[PDB]
């Protein structure tokens, strides 16, 4: 209607960059972002540190960039700009972020099976090393 | 308003049935239609998918395949007025992820591996000392 | 009053005599007053035999003053007519010389035909605007009159003419657009439509033709999309992203690119035209190229590739690539700190156990 | 006395006004008595508009019985005249009908005048065989004698005439495929080559001083070769290797595929024509794709791609991809796997020390 925001879903790989664009008319002041994980159900204000999350603003295109994402960035980001001439908050429905890992199906399966094959061996040897000496020394 | 309550993704495996919903606010006199929309500021017209199948406003889709991605949008209008439209629920699908040993993931197996290793080293030193130093004397 | 001087040459067959003879009429009427001096200068020289300049009869034109009419005549033989002589009409009317140069044979002057292109309506331009327009374009003519771009159906009957003739061009290569209209069903039935072009410099019209084939079968495309090759990126100059629409029938695919949600201008990409598949008998393939700066591709900037074909189940599909054409399952699992702690602990633990092994071997 | 009916038409440069209009004259003099009628016709339809018949006035004669004269006129639009429609005028003298034709179609001149042109040697012909030659094609002519084709030089020098003349063309015409072997550097120098054609009927030679169109500067293409996409390989039906050339000038590049040293059949790959580049000036790009069976791709089989251009130094370059072109998937995946490998090695390497120490202590 008045505030247009894209994209709707982003699924990157850990380490890369993400950009989110809020399209709004250049009349009613400046735009302030928000944040919402799925633990909450009411958007919170967004902090900002240089090198990580950073904001800019052209004529009628406001953007936000995050560098080197990680697993603690899986939330929905909202852009909000209230009219200073009419006093009405206008808000889009924002974006979503997901952070994928470095592995595939094939590697994971082998790693899991090797790890379990190793993990049973230590149990067997600990049982042997606790049962043999007591049976030997107890005579 | 209510045009923000809908989630932003849905998780299904192929061959199953997904569930959506559109929380109407006009007292059982409105019209509910479900559409499938493109990226945004699109040029091709959107397509008409299906009407409200049950009184409470739920859409059910079956026979999931690879080509069933994309945004699903519910559009509701009351008679002669303009329609009200949410901003969709992106759908992402892939079936495979397997079972094995659901109890713990890699986040736990490494820790108990290292604990078992250190405990084994701790417990495999005293028996040798007891067997050896108690034999000469 | 300066009259309108006109000369009406006979056709070649209309000859009579031995040797055969014919006549010219140098009828220049609509003039006043009576005074007139007519000279039928053959090769610039007057003829003293056969020139019959009749009396100056009054033209009873009630509206305004009564003007006068004249009727010049001159006879020539068959050999004289084919001698290609300039039988110029020079009338010293009212002390003013009026000249009218004409040939003496069947001479469509002289030889000049160029081009005409008939463009049929595609499929994307029927589903979007709901109007099956069809145009046939005439290129690089001169901005003269008497151009008539007329469409005719297969039964001889015609449809409407054009509008919006283009403007001047640096090479004097003006153009016309003979747009028309037709109901969709008639075009889908597949009958031949022809557009005819006429001109003052054309010895004959240019009957083009356009129709739609009937009986083709439907197959669906398979759009892939490739990123730039590493050797291009190592130059740090540019990159090219290519779609690939492989194995569809019939023709007329329709593609476009989007970025940031705003479609790109048509001056970036260069689409190709369908051409037959080597090994398959009746299928085609196409392409597309987008050129972007190399620094743009290195900081995100996901791109898309929208196609539209009439055999696809939902008429549209869309792919994408940014830089990380990856990101499979296991978002949170597989660990990242345990894998370091375990490696460090088991690097320490074996080294510690080696001392016990040494002591054991000693004892 | 029947009149002498004549029909006159205007020249093509005789139309004026908006819309442009002209006239036609149907005249018949030397008739007696005054009983005469005139009717115009338009392909079977008579139109009364724009008809101006004069009165039956006695002809001014010095001897013999005095006859009469009449003049009739019709007005037409130009778009009708230029559309090849036929107008006829009919005169009824004493109830006798006289009709005469008229139309704007007296163009034909049945002679030996035919189109004589040439096809220049494309770059494929010269590179493959070093056999620079040019062909002068002749059509619109039937079987004659002394039909001699002479590829005249700048000063009309010696020419090896064509052989193996074909049969009569299905037009009822004859195709004279002129040909003459030629040197190399003369064609690159902008020299005038006219195939003067001698004939028994019309020996007028149609001369065309064809030559190389001096022009655009020199640039060299670069070959980027692309392996097939993954989602195609998953289908396990076929793969499509792509050879890409960009930024060359002028046009007319030549490319062919080759594996194990012997060339593939020309029915296995498709090459597109050069097209302009959207950003730069009139430089071009072209694409060639080869479709292989997916089972062959999972073994080896380099599939080199060979191009051939003009500005290119040695006129040949090759590219090669077989199965290893993943190209730096990431900078951390390999470190992750390496760390896991070290940990996995050290586990089993550690267990040996415990087993060996315990058994050696027990066995002492
Ligand atoms: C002086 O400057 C002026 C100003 O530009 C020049 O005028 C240009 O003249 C060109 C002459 O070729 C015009 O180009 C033509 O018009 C279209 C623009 O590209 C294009 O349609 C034409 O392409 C046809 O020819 C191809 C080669 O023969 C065919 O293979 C092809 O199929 C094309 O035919 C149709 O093409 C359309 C695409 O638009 C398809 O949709 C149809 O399906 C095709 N139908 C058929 C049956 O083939 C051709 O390039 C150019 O438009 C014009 N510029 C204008 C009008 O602005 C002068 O040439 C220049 N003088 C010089 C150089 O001496
Ligand atoms: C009689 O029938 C025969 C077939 O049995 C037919 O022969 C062929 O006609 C074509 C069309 O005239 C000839 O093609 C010409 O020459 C070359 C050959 O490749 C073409 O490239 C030419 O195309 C150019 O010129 C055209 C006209 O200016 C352009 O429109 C076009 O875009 C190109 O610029 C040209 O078409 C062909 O050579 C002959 N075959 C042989 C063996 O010569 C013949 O045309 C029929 N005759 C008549 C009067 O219909
Ligand atoms: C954005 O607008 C506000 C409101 O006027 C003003 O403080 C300033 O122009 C901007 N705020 C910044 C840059 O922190
Ligand atoms: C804003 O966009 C315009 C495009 O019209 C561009 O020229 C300008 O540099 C942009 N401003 C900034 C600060 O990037
Ligand atoms: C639905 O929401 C609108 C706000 O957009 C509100 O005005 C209306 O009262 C609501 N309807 C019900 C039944 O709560
Ligand atoms: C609801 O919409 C459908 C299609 O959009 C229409 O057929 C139907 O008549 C509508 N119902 C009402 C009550 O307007
Ligand atoms: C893109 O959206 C803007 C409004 O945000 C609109 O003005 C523009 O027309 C849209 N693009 C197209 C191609 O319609
Ligand atoms: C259907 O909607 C009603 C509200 O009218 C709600 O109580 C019920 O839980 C819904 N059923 C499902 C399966 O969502
Ligand atoms: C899934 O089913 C639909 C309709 O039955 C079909 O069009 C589509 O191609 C199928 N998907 C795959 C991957 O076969
Ligand atoms: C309903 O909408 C139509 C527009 O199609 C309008 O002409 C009509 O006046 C409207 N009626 C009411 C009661 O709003
Ligand atoms: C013929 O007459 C026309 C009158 O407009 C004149 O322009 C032209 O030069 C003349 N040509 C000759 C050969 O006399
Ligand atoms: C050219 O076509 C457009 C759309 O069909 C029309 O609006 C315009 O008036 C036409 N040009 C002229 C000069 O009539
Ligand atoms: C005039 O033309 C018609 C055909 O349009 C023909 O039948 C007739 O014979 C012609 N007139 C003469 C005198 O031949
Ligand atoms: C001439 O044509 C014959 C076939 O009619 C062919 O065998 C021969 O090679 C041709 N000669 C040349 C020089 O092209």
């Amino acid at each position: 209607s008045r505030i247009w925001q894209s994209p709707r879903f982003i699924a990157r790989k850990r380490g890369f960059t993400v950009k989110m664009h809020c399209y709004m008319n250049s009349a009613s002041g400046n735009v302030s972002w928000l944040w919402k994980q799925e633990m909450d159900e009411n958007p919170q204000q967004l902090k900002l540190e240089k090198g990580r999350m950073e904001e800019s603003q052209n004529e009628s295109l406001a953007t936000l960039t995050i560098q080197g994402i990680r697993f603690e960035d899986n939330g929905i980001y909202f852009c909000q700009q209230k009219c200073n001439n009419t006093s009405e908050v206008y808000q889009g429905c924002g974006t979503e972020l997901r952070v994928m890992g470095f592995s595939t199906l094939a590697q994971l399966k082998q790693r899991n099976t090797l790890k379990d094959g190793i993990i049973m061996i230590q149990t067997l040897l600990i049982i042997l090393f606790i049962i043999v000496p007591i049976f030997l020394l107890l005579d | 308003l209510w045009m923000h309550k809908v989630p932003a993704s849905l998780m299904v495996s192929l061959g199953e049935d997904a569930h959506f919903q559109c929380p109407h606010n006009s007292s059982n006199n409105a019209n509910v239609t479900w559409w499938r929309v493109l990226h945004g500021n699109y040029t091709w017209p959107p397509e008409f998918l299906g009407p409200g199948e049950d009184p409470n406003g739920t859409l059910i889709i079956q026979n999931v395949n690879k080509s069933h991605g994309g945004i699903y949008v519910c559009r509701v209008q009351e008679g002669n007025e303009s329609y009200q439209q949410s901003c969709g629920t992106y759908l992402r699908v892939r079936q495979p992820p397997p079972r094995p040993f659901l109890d713990m993931g890699e986040g736990t197996k490494n820790r108990i591996i290292t604990a078992e290793g250190i405990i084994l080293l701790f417990c495999a030193v005293v028996p040798g000392t007891l067997l050896l130093f108690r034999k000469r004397w | 009053l300066p009259p309108k001087v006109s000369v009406f040459v006979p056709p070649r067959d209309g000859f009579f005599g031995n040797p055969r003879k014919s006549k010219l009429i140098c009828q220049a009427t609509g003039f006043s007053p009576r005074q007139i001096q007519v000279s039928w200068l053959r090769e610039g020289k007057q003829v003293g035999s056969g020139v019959t300049t009749d009396q100056v009869q009054a033209e009873a034109k009630e509206s305004g003053p009564t003007t006068y009419k004249v009727t010049s005549t001159l006879t020539i033989k068959e050999s004289d007519w084919l001698g290609q002589s300039m039988f110029t009409c020079r009338v010293d009317h009212r002390g003013l010389t009026f000249q009218q140069n004409a040939s003496s044979m069947c001479v469509p002057d002289q030889d000049t035909a160029i081009r005409v292109f008939a463009i049929p309506p595609s499929f994307a331009s029927i589903f979007l605007t709901k109007s099956t327009k069809l145009t046939c374009l005439v290129t690089d003519l001169t901005t003269y009159d008497s151009v008539t771009i007329s469409w005719t159906r297969q039964n001889g009957e015609a449809v409407k003419t054009h509008t919006n003739i283009s403007e001047s061009h640096p090479n004097a290569t003006f153009s016309a657009v003979g747009e028309a209209s037709i109901c969709e069903d008639d075009w889908n039935s597949g009958e031949r439509f022809t557009c005819t072009v006429t001109h003052t410099d054309l010895p004959s019209p240019l009957k083009q033709t356009i129709s739609r084939p009937k009986g083709v079968a439907l197959h669906r495309p398979d759009v892939y999309l490739l990123p730039p090759a590493r050797e291009q990126l190592n130059l740090r100059e540019s990159a090219t992203i290519t779609c690939l629409v492989t194995g569809f029938s019939p023709a007329d695919v329709f593609v476009q690119w989007m970025q940031r949600g705003q479609p790109l201008s048509p001056e970036k990409y260069v689409t190709s035209a369908p051409m037959p598949e080597p090994q398959a008998p009746g299928r085609y393939f196409a392409h597309s190229i987008l050129t972007v700066s190399e620094e743009e591709w290195n900081t995100g900037e996901t791109y898309t590739c929208v196609v539209a074909h009439e055999a696809l189940p939902n008429r549209v599909t869309e792919r994408t690539v940014d830089k990380s054409t990856e990101g499979e399952v296991s978002a949170d699992e597989e660990g990242f700190e345990n894998l370091w702690a375990t490696a460090s602990t088991f690097i320490v633990l074996f080294l510690l156990s080696l001392f016990y092994s040494t002591t054991v071997t000693l004892f």
